[PDB]
């Protein structure tokens, strides 16, 4: 990656902040620094008379700098905080305002866990990153460059004498490096299974504890992971060892102590100005590790916002294109299909130019073998993705020249996913109508199979929905069932799958059916092709595209594909 | 409490790394106790006779090296063994926690504590242990090493010790708060997001995307009321260990020169001992830069703890003297709320059944239905009751035979990352060919196995692997017919557009020579035709205990689920 890549860089706004907290905390390790070369010019003066009043001169330093240092460190986090809190607060109003406007589609193809995971743990990981990582690497980086430049002015030949262990540890560690390619990514890969295992492992519980001889796998699977950790972390520890050695205190400590003592014994060093490296000399060694380890921990931050901002960057819909002026065919509700080919990638598509037309009052259905763009197309005709070509019109106007308010005015649906929003369970019936009269609504839920449950419910129609409300999956559908009854929108589309869902509680959800399909241009998913007989226009398609389509009778008396799903068990 | 446990057998190695950690202490002490002679011949006016503590200065550094690598190599096996002892009792203890802290969290807690330790135990064992104990030892014995030096300034490090070591608790403590608080108000801000995100498909139906959107965003703009707490609890986990250090070392080089001053040590020796206080002063520093890492291995580690402290079901006490060739299911007066998520569900049932009798359970979804064939096989405990299998209770039974008298059929079928034979061999790992035949026969599932590549053997366990729904709850019901176990629990599955597999649930009631009791939770009128017993439970409590002749003419409830599933059955959406 590189700068002014606005796909990485949605982090640009704060550039100046981050600039001036990084002069800030620079400023802040460089006073953290300061003491010891006090100290050493304290060493100076004692060595030689120096009355109390020039200690009590150094003194008095130490504190200024202690001091100044404690108010530029909390200046700088204030500063932090305050900078990222507002960019914090301007990201959540962006991506809100974003999320209010992908299409429909999208969310049924993420799912849930991962736009919880996206908005809280990106935001809360953007965060660290801003108020921790970038000062802290910041300074993890300007310490040793000040150390070493300051060792540098006063001596030019310990630190030349010093570099020896950062050289041979730059030798081990590129051997280590070099020498253990296939063994990283091969970890990798056996921890990205071994989750799966453990996934597996904690599902199947029941099943292991019935049946005590089918945990075996997981064991085995288990014992093999633990003995390949050992048999990649056993061998590489003597040059692991090896090579930690040469970063202790002590090493440096001997070295410096070597070649001191060999310069002031031939009178060329001038012991005094050797006190420095034995203060800030020990620690270098530290030093570079703390960089490695900073510059890599500002890397998660990184990820995260380039993650978030390839969501942000999203493709919205086109909506509002030019409006098509509805035509002369029908406007009630005749839907028109037409050369409509859409595909989820770029490549493979998976319809391919159906062109089917739904009267107004008549129920079409869809059949085909699960898994062959059978719900897909119903999916388009709701607006949840537009067409790669030709047309799709409600009563001659094109879907796409439609606000997303009348669109929906006229196209409601009933999918799977009841999804409740929690609240008045009166309201939450009443969702689509703002505020029906308190009547309207109970006559809904008397007429939807729902009335006797919901008022069953401990309070009646008040009671706040949530996880522990109680509702049952076939209770929560006559809910969205009765609110859809109640929305009274002259298009519908039945995904069948909805019925037979809760099997028990089956037979009040297909009444509750048959009074919201009483007037309308249902579209049926159809999947025990049974329920569907007495439809006015069957369509069959596998594979994409429409093979034959006609009424049940006729294409029964036609052979070909429906006389074959016909016969399979049902004759 | 038992979070990380070492074999805990061979002290002996134990002592021994502990023991030589003391001594790779010790000599790195040693080391500044020798810089001391050295530093003050390095200013007198003869600085040549220094070579001598060089060459101590040296001997202490080969014995240090040795030492430590010695110590270092001893950590790696302790952690190797470590990380195999407790890997293996994590695994071994997850058949016994009891299945209702199994929720929605905790089972990610537990996925997370299996998959996700391996490294961070193997760097647990020496990155963390060694220099966190060696750096906060060497302080003391650096004092403890100062004292016939210099006395005055020797019991100043020993005073230092505990102020400095309390101030840097004190900072990480402060450090974690101001974390936890932080992102906490995290989670309260960005929860209404995701609650927005999850209902934004029947808001945008419902034409209610914009007010909703406007409430959203007035309240994220409203709230504010930041900094202050945050602010003021965030700054000083860091100032505080800073200033106390810079403290510190102001005290002690104050000191030294106040005593090199009224002439109580000539000047070359405060340079040395000045030296030697920088030397004390930088392991607190070395344990202030391991606050993170600290932090994330007691995350990691926390796992592990959440793990092993869960609670555990026992039985044990040893019964099942011969088998009960045919046992009789009673379970009298007993109640059972699940607890986490409680209300008194399934209280206060009673019936004794029959032995190799069907005894079919119906009833409305979500009222009670499947804890009951989950106490019957004794997968759950009752809260106040007892379940009575052949005239015995089935908490007096050692584990290991209370699962050897059911044999269940479970609502969502699972198959374990392997193949199908294997899946189907499970049950009776002894088994012989014919009966596994026999078996696959039975279950309706030889069409199954004919009707993909390669014949039997298949990758079967996840990733579609071409098992959809029916196909792979017809190899559950081959591998519960399997194990030898005189009770069948059979909870149907939802298997819709799908015929055989009820053809299979009507062969495993009718056609099965091991003449067992059996109890079979199901809706459809065929599969609950050929029962001969059925309850009829509603909301926790048994209603209709009688039978289908005598139930259908003669009371309620079950002419009325009869009729629906009579009439379900024949609803087709006319074009009306
Ligand atoms: N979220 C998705 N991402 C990518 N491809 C998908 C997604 N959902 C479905 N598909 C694919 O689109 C095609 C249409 O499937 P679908 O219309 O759901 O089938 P059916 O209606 O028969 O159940 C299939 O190839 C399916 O695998
Ligand atoms: N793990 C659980 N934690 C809390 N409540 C649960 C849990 N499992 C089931 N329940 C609840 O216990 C009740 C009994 O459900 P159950 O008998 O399994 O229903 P079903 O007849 O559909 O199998 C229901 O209200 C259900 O929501
Ligand atoms: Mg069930």
């Amino acid at each position: 990656s590189w700068r002014a890549q606005a796909a990485s860089r949605l982090l640009a706004p704060l550039k100046l902040p981050l600039v001036l907290s990084g002069v800030l905390a620079a400023l802040v390790t460089l006073a953290q620094l300061a003491p010891f070369v006090l100290l050493v010019e304290l060493s100076r003066l004692l060595v030689s008379g120096a009355g109390a009043h020039r200690l009590f001169t150094v003194g008095f330093a130490a504190v200024g700098l202690l001091g100044t240092g404690a108010l530029l460190a909390a200046a700088l986090t204030l500063w932090l905080h305050v900078i990222d809190a507002r960019f914090a607060r301007a990201l959540r109003l962006r991506l809100l305002s974003k999320l209010s406007r992908l299409p429909l589609g999208w969310f049924t193809s993420r799912g849930s866990g991962s736009i919880k995971k996206l908005v809280t743990d990106d935001t809360l990981a953007l965060h660290y990153l801003v108020t921790h990582a970038v000062p802290d690497a910041v300074a993890a980086v300007v310490a040793p460059v000040g150390v070493l430049v300051y060792l540098f002015v006063v001596d030019w030949r310990v630190a030349l004498v010093l570099f020896g262990p950062v050289l041979v540890y730059l030798t081990i560690t590129s051997s280590l490096t070099i020498q253990s390619g296939p063994r990283i990514v091969q970890a990798q890969r056996w921890a990205e299974k071994m989750n799966g295992e453990a996934g597996s492992y904690l599902e199947g519980q029941p099943v292991i504890r019935v049946f005590g001889a089918a945990s075996s796998s997981f064991r085995r699977r288990l014992d093999e992971y633990i003995g390949f950790l050992v048999a990649w972390q056993r061998p590489l520890a003597g040059k692991k060892t090896l090579m930690d050695l040469a970063t202790r205190p002590a090493t440096f400590l001997w070295l410096i102590a070597a070649t001191g003592t060999l310069l002031v014994a031939t009178h060329r060093m001038d012991p005094v100005n050797l006190l420095p490296f034995m203060f800030l000399g020990t620690t270098f060694g530290a030093r570079l590790l703390g960089i490695a380890y900073g510059l890599g921990g500002l890397r998660t931050g990184l990820l995260a916002a380039r993650h978030l901002q390839v969501t942000l960057d999203e493709t919205e819909l086109a909506v509002r294109e030019h409006p098509r002026e509805p035509l002369d065919g029908e406007a009630p509700a005749t839907v028109v299909f037409d050369h409509v080919t859409f595909g989820y990638r770029p490549g493979v598509p998976v319809i391919q130019d159906v062109s089917l037309t739904l009267r107004p009052g008549t129920v079409t259905a869809l059949v085909g073998p699960s898994g062959s763009g059978k719900s897909t197309l119903a999916t388009l005709l709701a607006r949840f993705h537009d067409v790669e070509r030709g047309a799709i019109r409600v009563g001659g106007q094109d879907i796409r020249s439609l606000a997303a308010d009348e669109l929906y005015t006229r196209v409601g649906f009933v999918l799977q996913e009841a999804q409740l929003v929690h609240g008045t369970a009166a309201e939450n019936i009443a969702l689509a109508v703002p505020d029906a009269p308190a009547e309207q609504v109970q006559v809904a839920a008397r007429e939807a199979q729902i009335h006797d449950r919901v008022l069953r419910l401990p309070d009646g129609y008040d009671t706040v929905l949530g996880a522990n409300s109680g509702l049952s999956g076939g209770e929560r559908q006559r809910l969205t069932i009765a609110r859809a009854i109640l929305g009274d929108t002259p298009v519908l589309i039945l995904d069948e799958a909805t019925a037979f869902a809760d099997p028990e509680s089956e037979y009040l959800v297909q009444q509750a059916l048959n009074r919201l399909t009483r007037d309308r241009t249902v579209l049926v998913i159809a999947h025990r092709l049974h329920t569907i007989t007495r439809a006015d226009q069957i369509v069959v398609l596998d594979h994409g595209r429409i093979v034959e389509r006609g009424t049940h009778e006729e294409l029964l008396a036609a052979g070909g594909r429906y006389c074959r799903l016909w016969d399979t068990g049902q004759g | 409490t038992w979070i990380a446990l070492v074999p805990n057998d061979h002290r002996a190695r134990l002592i021994g790394f502990a023991l030589l950690a003391f001594c790779s202490v010790v000599a790195r002490a040693v080391g500044t106790v020798l810089l001391v002679p050295l530093m003050a011949a390095l200013f007198g006016e003869a600085p040549q006779r220094a070579w001598l503590w060089l060459g101590w200065l040296s001997a202490a550094t080969v014995a240090g090296w040795v030492l430590d690598a010695v110590t270092a190599r001893i950590g790696i096996e302790l952690g190797f063994a470590v990380l195999n002892h407790t890997q293996h009792d994590v695994a071994d203890r997850l058949p016994v926690v009891r299945l209702d802290w199994f929720t929605a969290e905790n089972t990610a807690t537990a996925r997370q504590a299996i998959a996700a330790t391996g490294p961070e135990l193997v760097g647990l064992v020496v990155n963390l242990v060694t220099p966190l104990t060696s750096a906060i030892l060497l302080p003391a014995v650096i004092a403890l090493a100062l004292l016939p030096i210099s006395w005055q300034l020797g019991v100043a490090a020993l005073a230092g010790v505990p102020l400095l070591l309390g101030a840097l608790w004190a900072s990480a403590a402060f450090a974690r708060r101001a974390d936890t608080a932080a992102d906490k108000a995290n989670t309260a801000l960005t929860e209404r997001i995701i609650e927005f995100a999850r209902t934004q498909q029947a808001l945008r139906a419902a034409r209610r995307v914009e007010p909703a959107r406007s409430l959203v965003g007035n309240a994220l703009a409203s709230q504010h009321t930041a900094t202050m707490r945050l602010l003021g609890m965030q700054i000083p986990g860091q100032l505080l260990f800073s200033i106390a250090s810079q403290l510190a070392l102001i005290v002690l080089a104050g000191t030294t020169a106040a005593l090199t001053i009224t002439g109580t040590l000539t000047v070359p020796e405060a340079i040395a001992l000045i030296v030697v206080m920088v030397r004390y002063l930088e392991p607190f520093t070395a344990v202030s830069e391991l606050a993170p890492a600290l932090e994330s291995t007691r995350a990691t580690l926390g796992r592990i703890g959440s793990v092993l402290t869960a609670p555990v079901m026992v039985a044990g006490s040893g019964t099942w003297r011969d088998g009960a060739v045919v046992p009789r299911i009673e379970f009298d007066d007993v109640a059972f709320g699940y607890d986490g998520g409680s209300g008194p569900v399934l209280d206060g049932v009673s019936f004794c059944l029959q032995p190799g009798t069907t005894t079919a359970i119906v009833g409305p979804s979500g009222c009670g239905k499947s804890t009951i064939l989950a106490l019957i096989a004794g997968l759950h405990q009752p809260t106040r009751g007892r379940v009575l299998i052949d005239g015995t209770d089935v908490a007096t039974l050692d584990a290991r035979a209370q699962q050897a008298v059911c044999s269940v059929v479970f609502q969502h079928p699972y198959l374990f990352h392997g193949t199908i034979r294997d899946n189907v061999f499970a049950a009776d790992p002894g088994a012989s060919d014919d009966q596994f035949a026999q078996a696959v026969r039975l279950a309706r599932v030889d069409e199954l196995i004919a009707r993909l590549p390669d014949g039997a053997n298949t990758i079967v366990g996840e990733a579609g692997s071409a098992l959809s729904g029916g196909e792979r709850q017809r190899v559950s019901i081959a591998r519960a017919l399997l194990k030898a176990a005189p009770v069948l629990l059979v909870d149907e599955a939802t298997s819709a557009l799908d015929a055989e597999n009820e053809a299979a649930v009507v062969d495993a009631l009718a056609a099965d020579p091991r003449s067992r009791t059996r109890v079979i939770v199901a809706h459809r009128l065929a599969s609950i035709r050929h029962a001969d017993r059925v309850l009829f439970v509603d909301d926790g409590r048994v209603v209709e205990d009688g039978s289908i002749s005598e139930l259908l003419t003669a009371g309620g409830r079950f002419s009325q689920f009869w009729r629906q599933q009579h009439e379900a059955a024949e609803w087709q959406i006319l074009a009306e």
